[PDB]
């Protein structure tokens, strides 16, 4: 059988979120920042909705990544309250909350924003002047705009304020001239089309799904497909690393998922992750013996009401024979009145309850009293014995009918089978509803296992409802045979079609988890196809931006997803198109570089926002220009 | 051969059809006769044809 | 217990909340309701109009196991792939069918 042959199962432990390791102050970035020439150099924060990113523009990546979230607290037992705004927070309390809107990439807790850039600047090392180069959401919100820029301008006095957009900082990084940006995010996914360095901002287009919702709906998937139970408490910070390890987008979505739960093969395209379960005759022999004598006393009731049941179906058998041996010889009044005595009608019917009695007691002063209900058992005995010599020569007679007509013995099994399959599907089809042979069919099928040729297991009644023939067995539980008893093979998740049908979502959005937005490649499709082409200014389109498709973003990152945006892609465009995606060297630090970069450039300086032009313009104000936000 | 995309007039009669496969798109001028063919079989946008443009 | 002093001595050196912020302006104070909701903010409009909807037809996959789906459940209106699992959908628990229509974001009630 296939387990018994399939190797040992390879499972993965879950991952979460967790802390490693302090980190102090790195007073030696302060130390080099003060060396720098004048004006140029700057703070940047890569503000992310999975991590900020911050560090200092003279240098090739950040300091610090950190998730945005705060946990503030008093502790119970210490009496004191304690503060923590990153991953310093153990994600030893869990008091968190996120600096922006769940699901979104627009900041709205500014307290907690407030206490990560506290944690920002002590671990970046200032203590008491710093311009500042911070990214943005696309087409951000004003009234976050302006309460980053009150904060930053008003708690934290600094001279200068930039904001600019993490897509474009890493398109321009990696060369960017002209192009088409696509963006997939923890909060979202963006196409952008950029046109000589520039992004076309009023082209652009926003998908709501990312890498957060990817987290989200592969934990409600899992907490469906055990839905009955089970033992691990299910987090979405773990979903997030199942995401990361073992999501993939599929090259012919419908073609590898038809297939994917079919029991050949399944081995390979299972992955199993495993929750920290725990490991858990005297005594026996003295329960066992209680348990014994408690099995003896039911069998003996039983046995009671049997024998009971015994003598009341003979001394009823012994009347009904009272009857017929009047009703032999005697008036249809005698027939009736005898019958009437019984309430019964018909002289058969007395032979139907004789025989009917005689059926079932087959299957099970004083000493003329006790020894003629004794002799209703010897009435009963020769009903029981008379049995026991029936079934010995009519099995000895079969036993010669396999012997001397075998073929048509084998075909009256296959007759009776179904007769009997007949019986109980006009049972339990109806019974389904009418609700509201067993051992006979076995012993055909053994007889047909045992000598037909043409019968199999696989059509035994029992094969028809075994697990290895269930599907909803492989979805949950894979190729392998399954006990709630195992505290090891319980506190697993399967994730098989989940491997597929995750990423799938950026793709067919509405299909897969009603999104009721357009999927990536159709979102794609309409830029470079119908609104490229008509807007006048613009020159060589779509072709000048299809020879650079470019991928951003870390949820951006899952295998094929560049060959399936091309191939996607491809059908779409016109024959021989020169379409080009291409992958951002290191898509997630890589927007952090382009912002460090550009930061001290007489680009960005001409946009840098001073202290004094805030106070002037006020907090929604913004110089217009190529990586920004209108 | 390949799934129809467009079937637009572009005369007083010729139309432009636009044909799709799973490697690009291509788009035809219809001589006015073989559109009337094509019109003939039941052919709309989604539909899958072939064609023998010489023929 | 050597660990929990350990524990503590770690939270107390993770710790903000013993740090004095000497770059922070010690005079402005925020409105303590800033932090509105995006609901809330795009409430003050009385640019966000970057979402884009699909008029393609949309296939048709199982609510339980994902797998294409033939046929719609007239009862619970659960999409499914086959007869075992039609057994399960109609043999659901009381609110387990209205699950299944949330991970399609589908309501009823
Ligand atoms: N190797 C990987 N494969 C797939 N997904 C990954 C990988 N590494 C990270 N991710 C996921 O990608 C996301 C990280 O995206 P990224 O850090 O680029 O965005 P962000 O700047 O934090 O977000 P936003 O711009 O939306 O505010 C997370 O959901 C993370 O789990
Ligand atoms: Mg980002």
């Amino acid at each position: 059988e296939p387990w018994k042959r399939l190797p040992p199962p390879t499972v993965y432990p879950v991952k979460e979120a967790r802390f490693e390791k302090y980190i102090p102050p790195q007073l030696d970035g302060r130390e080099r920042a003060l060396a720098q020439p004048p004006g140029q150099v700057a703070i940047v924060i890569d503000n992310g909705s999975h991590s900020v990113r911050a560090g200092w523009n003279f240098e090739d990546k950040p300091r610090l990544a950190i998730p945005p979230i705060m946990s503030k607290y008093r502790d119970r037992k210490m009496g004191k309250t304690f503060s923590f705004a990153g991953s310093d927070c153990y994600a030893a309390r869990s008091h968190i909350r996120n600096a922006f809107e769940a699901g979104t990439g627009i900041v709205s807790n500014w307290d907690v924003m407030e206490h990560v850039l506290d944690y920002v600047f002590v671990k970046l090392g200032m203590n008491e002047d710093m311009p500042i180069v911070m990214t943005e959401a696309v087409a951000n919100l004003p009234y976050s705009r302006k309460s980053m820029s009150e904060i930053i301008f008003e708690c934290y006095g600094a001279p200068s304020l930039v904001y600019g957009i993490d897509s474009l900082f890493s398109f321009r990084h990696n060369q960017g001239q002209t192009g088409l940006v696509v963006s997939s995010s923890y909060s979202a996914t963006h196409v952008i089309p950029v046109y000589n360095r520039k992004a076309l901002l009023s082209q652009a287009i926003r998908l709501n799904w990312g890498g957060w919702h990817m987290a989200e709906y592969m934990l409600k998937l899992l907490k469906l497909k055990y839905y009955t139970g089970f033992p691990g408490k299910l987090n979405s910070s773990q979903t997030e690393h199942m995401v990361r390890d073992f999501c993939y987008v599929s090259l012919d979505y419908d073609r590898e998922l038809a297939g994917y739960l079919d029991w050949t093969g399944l081995e390979d395209r299972e992955r199993i992750v495993q929750y920290p379960y725990t490991e858990e005759e005297e005594e026996l022999a003295r329960i066992a013996e209680r348990k014994k004598e408690s099995g003896r006393r039911l069998q003996e009731q039983a046995a009671k009401m049997r024998l009971e049941r015994l003598m009341k179906k003979e001394q009823e058998l012994e009347y009904y024979k009272d009857i017929q041996r009047r009703m032999q010889g005697e008036s249809k009044k005698e027939i009736k009145r005898l019958l009437d005595e019984a309430e019964l009608k018909d002289e058969a019917a007395l032979e139907r309850v004789i025989r009917d009695l005689e059926r079932s007691i087959k299957r099970a002063r004083q000493q003329r009293l006790l020894k003629s209900n004794w002799e209703a058992r010897q009435r009963a005995k020769a009903e029981k014995e008379a049995e026991k010599a029936r079934l010995a020569e009519e099995a000895r007679l079969d036993e010669e009918r396999r012997k001397n007509d075998l073929e048509g013995w084998l075909e009256e099994k296959r007759q009776l089978r179904l007769a009997k399959l007949n019986q109980l599907k006009e049972r339990e089809r109806l019974k389904a509803d009418l609700g509201n042979l067993e051992a006979a069919i076995r012993s055909l099928e053994n007889d047909l296992l045992r000598y037909d040729k043409t019968f199999s297991y696989d059509m035994t009644l029992d094969a028809q409802r075994d697990w290895s023939k269930s599907l909803l067995h492989a979805f949950r539980y894979g190729p392998r045979p399954f006990d709630p008893s195992s505290q090891a093979e319980t506190h697993r998740v399967h994730l098989n079609v989940e491997r597929i049908r995750v990423p799938e979502v950026l793709f067919q959005p509405a299909a897969i988890a009603g999104v009721d937005q357009a999927g990536l490649v159709e979102i794609a499709g309409d830029i470079l196809c119908q609104r490229l082409p008509s807007l006048p200014g613009i020159q060589d389109a779509p072709d000048a931006f299809l020879r650079d498709v470019f991928l951003t973003g870390g949820n951006t990152l899952f295998q094929n997803f560049d060959e399936r945006l091309r191939q996607g892609l491809m059908a779409l465009l016109p024959v021989g198109a020169p379409l080009r995606v291409r992958r951002a060297q290191d898509a997630i630090l890589d927007a952090w570089r382009g912002a460090a970069g550009w930061a001290c450039t007489e680009e960005a300086k001409a946009a840098w926002i001073t202290r004094e032009e805030y106070l002037e313009k006020g907090g929604e104000y913004i110089k217009e220009h190529d990586l920004g936000n209108a | 051969e390949g799934e129809v995309t467009e079937m637009t007039p572009e005369e007083a009669s010729t139309l432009l059809i636009g044909l799709k496969s799973a490697r690009g798109q291509k788009k035809l001028r219809l001589d006015p006769s073989i559109y009337e063919a094509i019109q003939k079989e039941r052919v709309q946008v989604g539909d899958v044809i072939y064609i023998e443009t010489n023929t | 217990q050597s660990a929990q002093a350990a524990h503590q001595a770690l939270v107390e050196q993770l710790d903000l909340h013993s740090i004095h912020k000497t770059f922070r302006n010690p005079n402005w104070r925020p409105n303590q309701r800033r932090n509105k909701t995006i609901k809330a903010i795009l409430g003050e409009s009385q640019t966000n109009i970057e979402s884009a909807p699909s008029l393609a037809p949309m296939k048709h996959y199982c609510d339980v196991t994902g797998l294409p789906a033939p046929y719609l459940d007239p009862k619970t209106r659960l999409r499914y792939h086959n007869k075992e699992i039609f057994a399960m959908i109609r043999n659901l628990p009381q609110g387990m069918g209205e699950q299944f229509l949330e991970a399609r974001g589908a309501h009823t009630v």
